[PDB]
């Protein structure tokens, strides 16, 4: 049993590491039994994660005529429904379902269940196909919005493009039923005697109750009905009335959104590392990423244990070498975490890759990766997991080497990437051997990851707040410091909104001292030789000449807020014209949306070509806010400079 | 030749609302005709109905929208001069802190009343310790929007402050001295005088509220002491900041009996110079004495000694007064074996159990204050607190006409505050939404179809924005216009606008998205003066529709 025969074995199979020299052990140097041996053990397998809890997935729609197939099929996280696998599995079932007009999910299940099994295996997550449905009528249309919400909408007199609107309607505003009479008569009889009971305490009348009763039974059942519902690309009009209007009826209508009506665990990443650890100065942001089972928790609470044992001392963790002070969160979703950049509740200076190298890589391992290479992670460290089940050192070789390409293949140093060889649990039971690479990991955090850029230590710029005429003394404007040193004497440009102009500091000032210099961090006032008070503004910046430049035109990674987080309830489109918010003030602005979007709803991650009324000092990485009169409706980042 | 949308709301706001009597009175009447009760059969009626604290929350909530509905209105006939009444009790709260101050520093005999003090005293010395510090006046001294000595309203904006020199008392000059030593830009004084200014502002049809205008660098340096204050009370769980605390503990008051509401008969003028030094730690008296405006000028040029040690507009009287009231009740609650944490004030409201009210009045008695037996709740279904109005859980919160409903704008206010009060989740109770459409007839026809959803002030009728044919969908924001006061621009003190900017910013379930997010705007805003001309405006403002259940 040679390392370049189970690697054989591996490519022909993309089963764990360990699991090919397993089955090439008790099925001797036989490479095709061991197949068979590993593809007969998948059953089981598959049948340990299926109690795994799998509220993720993909949403699947397909027309051919007059019939529709609307789909779901389930896996654990996001990085997964992105795979290429996963996606071959659902497409392949969905065109299955379509072609035989299988709408009994329990034959459509019995018919992959072979293929499920063997896209467990080697993926590691329970998948399972969870509903199915079918949907006929006159015209019929589909609208997905992303993997999560799947349409189907059967019409009658309606072209192709009326469906299509009706369809992202549906997706964004959930009607129940169709009209507010088809709302299950019987069901709302019940909440009609549960709501005047409620409504009949007061002493009211008998009539007042009823009547007040009533009158909230009608709009509710309104909201709830297709009819009753402001259309969504024109809510001054209901969908009952653009109906009228194109003498169209709608017939039928199914949303799918995916993990709807399961459980929603939510999980506490801090507290599980604390449990676990139980039972066994520059300030740098990490993050773990990696399969669910390879143990990037264990991981955790084995870096808190050993560090503090050794050093002494937005769900989050921290702990500390004798150089840095480290703050440390888990990246278990691919849009959950690209939120979270966006809005600056959490931000990476580098990534822990963990992998278990009782199997290596995975397939989602590429989208593991190349999250990082979206939000633009600089630096990836690889800690290989569970190294002390693993027998033969050359396997961990060939781990590694299939990690360090995989990197390559994503443009980061694989050749060059600090890879530690570890065991979370051995080092958390309280063996030095494998505390020893706890100790090497946080090595390479403060060696390879290089200390963030302080703030005193860039360019000097200030955000213009205010401008004062003082007479006998001339223009000041004040901000706070953002960045840099400002020192009298010096020059300085006046950056965005009118053309570029220059100016010479002729002293900083506090409330109750004159200064030399002004400092980041500290609120100021500056003294400008020259310059008028009218020829400045809030919304222009303080800077270092050429340190900064105008720009009107800007990619942007975008999130919008949710209706529960203070923002939008209802979807924009194409001409969307908010207020975009720099530093100091609100500044009007056009989207361009990628090809291919045409909605967006509340909550959605979205890239955005911004171009702006007029320039604003701004390059990548610069923050905003996205406003409508004043209330805050979104956050971006700009993520490159245009025109 | 264009009368846009917006020229014709603008020209139906600057319309008068054209009616025969009292508006406001015929409102209220077929109101309480349409809830069948009787209407107020003359305006003497309106302000002496008294309500009975027993029946259906649906019954007593009408009947006590009939009792307050028309308090406040400022435009009967009767007769009254609401300022001479005013004055009239300023006068004998002034003689009462004369009796009070007499009785408190004059000489086995035991007494409730000594008891709290003496308990009382030694509690606010561990709260507010020996002195005022340095570091919480740096943090808090400020000037505020209002009037001083100098400056009448129109010159209150903080930027005229400092703009224009500001008088203060003779013990208040070292203050502002050591301001001036801290500083390169030059702090001014106008005159050196003992007086504040007294007068009146309006309360209810009986009778006007008496407040002072300080001088203002006294003020600044009150509003530090108040902002003091504010913080230490925190530790005794009270938030100066927060009224919906007494509101809520009012509300479980009504339910479970086992709170007591008290309301202090403008006792706020009652806190004699002798309480405060028995209770005050002898630093923080001194510096109250340095803070504070000995005498005052009348409207009538007449000048009083001020026996209390201040008044309503004194910047710190506030947050005085709650501690004051809190440390007793407090101590009332230890004498008598009850959890003084049970205490929470608010100014002159204050809520504690029930079984400390009898021991609470005699504290108060012997202190000065004088207890309004009839807005003191310590049994029956019956609670109230900081605005909110409780009968056995159900909120019963009136609202008030206080003001000749004259333009558009008024009659859409009280047209509001009817559909506010008259509507559970925008459903119409039947019975007032007769008499809303009816009155909703004397607007201007376009203002009776321009709605805005609630929380969104009262420029427009509340309603619903979807079916508004004046709202308009712009790039996928919703424009709604609505009215506004007009104004006319003033030009801003250059050098008084930069010192109080400057000034500001030297004196310094969340989720974590928009916590970050949040940290991106800028909070201060350049100062901008106006003058309001008593013509109307429309403006058109971004609107979200109300949410689908
Ligand atoms: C000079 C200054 O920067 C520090 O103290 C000033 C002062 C602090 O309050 C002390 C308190 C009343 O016990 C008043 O001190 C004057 C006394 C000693 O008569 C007020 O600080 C607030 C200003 C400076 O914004």
């Amino acid at each position: 049993i040679t390392a370049s025969l189970v690697k054989e074995l591996r490519e022909r199979t993309g089963a764990g590491m360990m699991d090919c020299k397993k089955a090439l052990t008790e099925a001797n140097g036989d490479i095709e039994l061991a197949i068979e041996n590993m593809r007969k053990s998948g059953a089981i397998k598959a049948a340990k994660k299926a109690g795994n809890v799998a509220a993720d997935g993909v949403i699947k729609t397909k027309i051919d005529g007059n019939y529709g197939i609307i789909l779901e099929v389930n896996c654990q996280t996001d990085f997964v429904a992105k795979d290429a696998g996963f996606q071959a599995f659902a497409d392949k079932v969905l065109d299955a379902a379509v072609a035989g007009k299988i709408t009994d999910v329990e034959v459509l299940k019995a018919q992959f269940e072979e293929e499920r099994v063997a896209l467990v295996a080697k993926i590691g997550e329970n998948i399972n196909i969870r509903r199915v449905a079918a949907l006929e009528g006159d015209v019929l249309g589909s609208y997905q919005h992303g993997a999560r919400i799947g349409v189907l909408v059967a019409a009658k007199g309606a072209d192709e493009e009326l469906v299509k609107h009706i369809a992202m309607h549906v997706a964004a505003s959930k009607p129940e039923f169709i009209k507010p009479e088809d709302v299950s008569a019987e069901v709302v009889e019940k909440e009609y005697q549960v709501q005047l009971d409620i409504a009949m305490q007061s002493g009211k009348p008998k009539e007042i109750a009823e009547k007040m009763v009533e009158g909230r039974m009608k709009k509710f059942t309104g909201e709830v009905s297709l009819t009753g519902q402001p259309f969504v690309m024109e809510p001054s009009k209901t969908v009952g009335q653009l109906l009228k209007e194109h003498n169209a009826e709608v017939t039928g209508f199914i949303r799918f959104e995916v993990g709807e009506g399961i459980e929603k665990v939510e999980t506490d990443f801090a507290a599980e590392v604390a449990a676990m650890s139980k039972q066994s100065k520059p300030h740098v942001n990490v993050g773990t990423i990696g399969h669910v089972d390879h143990g990037k928790t264990t991981l955790t609470a084995a870096i808190t244990t050993v560090l503090a044992k050794t050093y002494g001392g937005t769900s989050h963790v921290e702990y500390d070498t004798p150089t840095r002070h480290y703050a440390h969160v888990d990246c278990p979703g691919h849009a959950d975490y690209v939120k979270n950049m966006i809005t600056g509740a959490a931000q990476m200076d580098g990534a822990i890759l963990v992998v278990a190298a009782t199997d290596g890589p995975m397939p989602q391992t590429r989208e593991h990766i190349l999250l990082g290479r979206q939000v633009g992670v600089p630096y990836i460290i690889v800690f290989l997991n569970k190294c002390d089940m693993v027998d033969d050192e050359e396997l961990l070789e060939l781990v590694e080497m299939e990690v360090r390409e995989l990197l390559s293949q994503y443009d980061f140093p694989g050749d060059d990437t600090p890879i530690v060889r570890g065991s979370a649990l051995k080092a958390l039971e309280g063996d030095a051997e494998w505390e020893a690479k706890i100790l090497e990991l946080a090595g390479f955090l403060d060696s390879y990851i290089p200390e963030p850029e302080r703030a005193i230590d860039k360019p000097f710029l200030l955000p213009i707040e205010d401008v004062f005429s003082i007479s006998g003394r001339g223009t000041v404007v004040t901000g706070r410091v953002e960045r840099g040193i400002i020192k009298v004497g010096e020059e300085v440009e006046i950056v965005g909104i009118k053309e570029t102009q220059k100016s010479t500091c002729t002293g900083v000032e506090m409330f109750r001292k004159l200064l030399d210099e002004g400092r980041a961090g500290e609120n100021v006032g500056v003294l400008l030789r020259g310059i008028k008070r009218e020829e400045i503004e809030r919304g222009q910046v303080l800077a270092k000449p050429g340190t900064i430049k105008p720009h009107t035109k800007f990619e942007s990674e975008v999130y919008i807020l949710s209706k529960d987080e203070g923002g939008r309830h209802t979807p924009f489109f194409k001409g969307y014209r908010p207020q975009f918010y720099f530093r100091t003030t609100d500044v009007t602005g056009t989207i361009e949306l990628p090809e291919g979007v045409e909605m967006v709803m509340p909550g959605d991650n979205i890239k955005m070509v911004v171009t702006l009324i007029h320039p604003i000092a701004m390059d990548d990485g610069l923050r905003f806010a996205i406003r409508e009169g004043g209330r805050t409706v979104g956050a971006g980042v700009v993520a490159k400079v245009l025109s | 030749s264009r009368n846009s949308l917006s020229a014709q709301l603008r020209r139906a706001a600057n319309t008068r609302i054209e009616v025969e009597g009292n508006l406001a009175l015929s409102i209220a009447n077929d109101l309480l005709l349409a809830y069948g009760q009787s209407p107020f059969n003359s305006e003497a009626e309106c302000i002496s109905f008294s309500p009975r604290f027993d029946g259906t929350p649906d019954d007593f909530r009408i009947n006590y929208l009939k009792a307050e509905i028309m308090s406040k209105y400022d435009d009967f006939s009767l007769g009254i001069d609401t300022e001479a009444v005013a004055w009239e009790k300023f006068l004998a709260a002034e003689a009462e802190c004369a009796l009070t101050n007499a009785r408190l520093y004059r000489p086995f005999n035991f007494s409730l009343g000594e008891s709290c003090i003496h308990m009382a005293r030694r509690k606010i010395a561990k709260l507010i310790g020996d002195v005022p510090s340095v570091e919480g006046m740096l943090r808090h001294c400020r000037f505020s929007g209002g009037a001083t000595t100098t400056n009448n309203r129109s010159y209150g904006h903080p930027s005229f402050k400092f703009a224009l020199p500001q008088a203060c008392t003779p013990r208040a000059l070292k203050y502002v001295l050591a301001l001036r030593a801290s500083t390169h830009f030059d702090t001014r004084i106008s005159d050196i005088s003992p007086f504040n200014k007294a007068v009146t502002v309006p309360k209810n049809s009986k009778t006007d509220r008496c407040i002072a205008i300080e001088p203002g660098w006294n003020m600044f340096f009150q509003l530090g002491i108040g902002g003091i204050l504010r913080d230490r009370l925190r530790c005794w769980g009270i938030d100066l900041n927060d009224q919906t605390i007494n509101q809520r503990r009012a509300h479980e008051g009504s339910v479970t009996n086992n709170l007591a509401t008290v309301d202090l008969s403008a006792a706020s003028d009652s806190i004699s110079l002798a309480l405060c030094e028995l209770l005050l730690p002898p630093g923080w008296f001194e510096v109250l004495m340095d803070l504070r405006s000995p005498k005052g000028r009348l409207p009538d040029g007449s000048v009083v000694t001020y026996e209390k040690i201040s008044s309503m507009g004194n910047g710190y009287t506030f947050e005085l007064e709650s501690l004051i009231f809190a440390s007793l009740a407090r101590s009332v609650c230890e004498i008598l074996d009850l959890d003084s944490s049970e205490v929470t004030v608010y100014g002159d409201d204050i809520i504690l159990p029930s079984c400390a009210v009898p021991a609470l009045r005699e504290v108060f008695k012997y202190v000065g204050f004088t207890t309004n037996t009839k807005k003191t709740f310590s049994e029956g279904p019956f609670r109230e607190s900081c605005g909110k109005h409780y009968y056995s859980g159900v909120d019963v919160t009136p609202f008030y006409i206080r003001h000749r409903i004259v333009s558009p704008a008024d009659l859409i206010l009280v047209l509001n505050n009817l559909y506010r009060w008259a509507t559970i989740d925008g459903v119409w109770d039947p019975r007032a939404h007769s008499v809303y459409l009816k009155y909703r007839k004397l607007l201007p026809k376009q203002l009776q179809r321009n709605t805005i959803p609630d929380g969104y002030g009262d420029g427009a009728l509340v309603g619903s924005v979807l079916i508004n044919p004046f709202a308009k969908n712009r790039g996928w924001i919703r424009y709604v216009p609505v009215i506004t006061d007009h104004t006319r621009d003033r030009e801003r003190a250059e050098l008084g606008s930069y010192l109080y900017d400057l000034f500001s910013r030297c004196l310094s379930c969340d989720s974590a998205d928009l916590f970050a997010i949040d940290q991106l705007i800028c909070r201060s805003n350049p100062t901008k003066i106006s003058r309001s001309t008593g013509k109307f405006d429309i403006q058109y403002i971004a609107c979200s529709s109300r949410v689908l259940a």
